[PDB]
């Protein structure tokens, strides 16, 4: 057993070793392990809320000033509208201004740390967080696409049938490329998206938009990339066809929202011009009006 | 005839089985002049330029290069960025001018986007590192452009994530401002047609292959009904595109 102490002190203290380095990722994984959680359960209790909750979006935005962190500056000022349930609102501004900002506060994500907002009366941050995100829909600026099948990329959550599916590429205009690839569906979109276009990934994520049936579609900076022509025909089909919907839209373009209903305009975080398009557009001294006329 | 790509016939493709990609490009595109690319979505717009590199594999057609192949500047439609500093991004394994990086950094108006940087000019941006906006990722994305003295810039779409005011700082100042001191080779893919009187040869595709190419008289003249439909297109109707 002097054999046996002269074979396997070695053994001893090298595991003891790599025992330590080991030992190392569970005290990482320990201390990953110990995140914060974004709180999903909410204050009100889910029996408020019907079936439609947003069937007619009145969302009236009242002393609305928000945050991303606890240590930074508000982003957004105190800003005010009464947006109406038929209403399509096109928000434009500078970049550094907080328009993007301003669609992730539907969503809460970025902290609203004072604002009463509601949609169809009743508050926003007063819900489930669940039912906030899953009856309500985004379409971000990043197409961001995930590996597997197109019809897994429309349609994570199985339940819907083709021609729905068919029916947003059909407002996508992309059911004639989704045709030309072979499989007719079912194709293979890789990681990222990298078999298409930047163009065609961002129509992706917006015909993966279009395929939940709520009643407010957001809209950030999605024609951003596609281009003039798909975005006045694209423009005109989803003003055609979602007519009920109160459409809010981060337009990339002014030419494209000149014939929304009213029009946000923000500048460093608060409201400078809340009107009619014509009716900033003939002020003449409205920074909407430079927005028309340095693009045109 | 001054002259650097002169690619005639090129069926090019991605995949190595199938259809291919491209089809019969035959293009030319002048020395120290600045050319504009539009087509629409999904149709060849980053493949003319990949396939100008080489990347797409080449089926037929022959590529003629002229001063194998120099170094030249590119930024893709999407912006690959470094885990360095924001001044090794832009450098990129330069020497550093102060001044030539100074007169980057104030054609791209990037400098109260550097302001508002913990660090300023030496924050390790990437992905060990702080995220960015996308917009200010895009701008840094060009700022490694327009800088390597390579003389034949491959500009890819840079106007996605910017605004009106930041672009006509692109348009008017940087391009057109610095690549008119010298005579830089410089090709942009852009949907915003407003930057169409800024083009002097003009190449227009569709599906693959080119429709036209030649300058916006030509197009004006010969092609004359895509011209209606980017007069159409631009909103400005009641004049005349020159
Ligand atoms: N990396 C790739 N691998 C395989 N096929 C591709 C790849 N990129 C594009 N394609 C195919 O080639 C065609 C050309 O797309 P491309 O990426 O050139 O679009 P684009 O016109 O440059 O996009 P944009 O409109 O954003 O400029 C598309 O139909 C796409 O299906
Ligand atoms: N992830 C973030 N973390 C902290 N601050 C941010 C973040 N994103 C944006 N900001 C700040 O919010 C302001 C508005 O940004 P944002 O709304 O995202 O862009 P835009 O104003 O172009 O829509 C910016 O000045 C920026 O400094
Ligand atoms: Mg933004
Ligand atoms: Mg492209």
């Amino acid at each position: 057993y002097a054999l046996m102490v002269s074979n396997y002190l070695n053994w001893m203290v090298r595991n003891l070793a790599d025992m330590e380095l080991q030992l190392g990722a569970v005290k990482r994984i320990h201390g990953l392990l110990k995140t914060e959680a974004e709180s999903y359960e909410g204050l009100l209790a889910p029996s408020l809320i019907p079936k439609n909750w947003p069937d007619q979006g009145k969302i009236q935005i009242q002393n609305l000033s928000v945050r991303y962190d606890s240590s930074l500056k508000p982003v957004l000022k105190h800003v005010n509208a009464l947006i109406a349930p038929g209403q399509k609102i096109g928000i434009c501004g500078r970049t550094g201004s907080g328009k993007s900002s301003f669609s992730l506060a539907f969503f809460r994500m970025v902290d609203t740390f004072e604002g009463h907002i509601i949609i169809d009366g009743i508050d926003i941050a007063k819900l489930p967080l669940h039912t906030l995100r899953s009856r309500l829909s985004i379409i971000l600026q990043d197409p961001v696409l995930f590996s597997g099948t197109i019809r897994f990329n429309l349609d994570p959550e199985r339940k819907c049938s083709d021609s729905t599916l068919w029916e947003a590429l059909e407002i996508a205009q992309l059911k004639l490329v989704v045709k030309a690839l072979p499989g007719g569906l079912d194709a293979i979109i890789t990681e990222g998206g990298e078999n298409f276009s930047q163009g065609q990934r961002q129509l992706f994520c917006l015909a993966r938009a279009f395929v939940r049936k709520t009643s407010i579609f957001i809209m950030d900076e999605a024609t951003a990339s596609i281009d003039m022509a798909t975005e006045n025909i694209l423009q005109k089909v989803v003003m055609t066809a979602f007519a009920d919907r109160t459409v809010v839209t981060i337009a990339h373009r002014v030419h494209t929202i000149l014939s929304a209903d009213l029009v946000i305009v923000l500048k460093r975080g608060a409201i400078l011009e809340f009107d009619k398009p014509e009716k900033l557009l003939s002020r003449k001294d409205s920074v909407f009006a430079s927005f028309v006329r340095a693009d045109k | 005839d001054n002259c650097c790509v002169q690619i005639m016939g090129g069926y090019f493709t991605w995949t190595p089985d199938g259809i291919p990609t491209l089809s019969n490009i035959t293009i030319r595109i002048p020395r120290g002049q600045l050319t504009m690319i539009v087509g629409q979505v999904g149709c060849g717009k980053s493949s003319l330029l990949l396939a100008a590199l080489g990347e797409m594999q080449k089926v037929s057609g022959a590529v003629f290069w002229s001063s194998k192949r120099g170094p030249v500047a590119y930024a893709s439609q999407k912006p690959w960025l470094l885990n360095a500093t924001v001044e090794e991004n832009i450098i990129f394994e330069s020497p550093f001018n102060k001044q030539r990086y100074k007169m980057v950094i104030e054609a791209c108006s990037l400098q109260p986007d550097i302001d508002i940087l913990p660090h300023g000019d030496q924050t390790q941006i990437g992905e060990r590192g702080i995220n960015l906006s996308g917009g200010q990722r895009q701008r840094i994305s060009v700022a490694r452009a327009l800088y390597q003295h390579a003389n034949v810039v491959f500009l890819d779409d840079p106007f996605s994530a910017l605004d009106i005011h930041l672009s006509d700082h692109l348009m008017q100042a940087g391009i057109l401002e610095l690549l008119r001191d010298d005579k830089r080779t410089v090709v942009l893919v852009t949907h915003k047609l407003q930057y169409l009187p800024h083009a002097d040869w003009i190449i227009a595709m569709k599906d693959g292959t080119i429709q036209r190419e030649g300058t916006l008289k030509d197009f004006q003249r010969s092609e004359c009904q895509l011209f209606e439909h980017w007069k159409t297109l631009m909103n400005r109707q009641d004049q005349e595109l020159e």
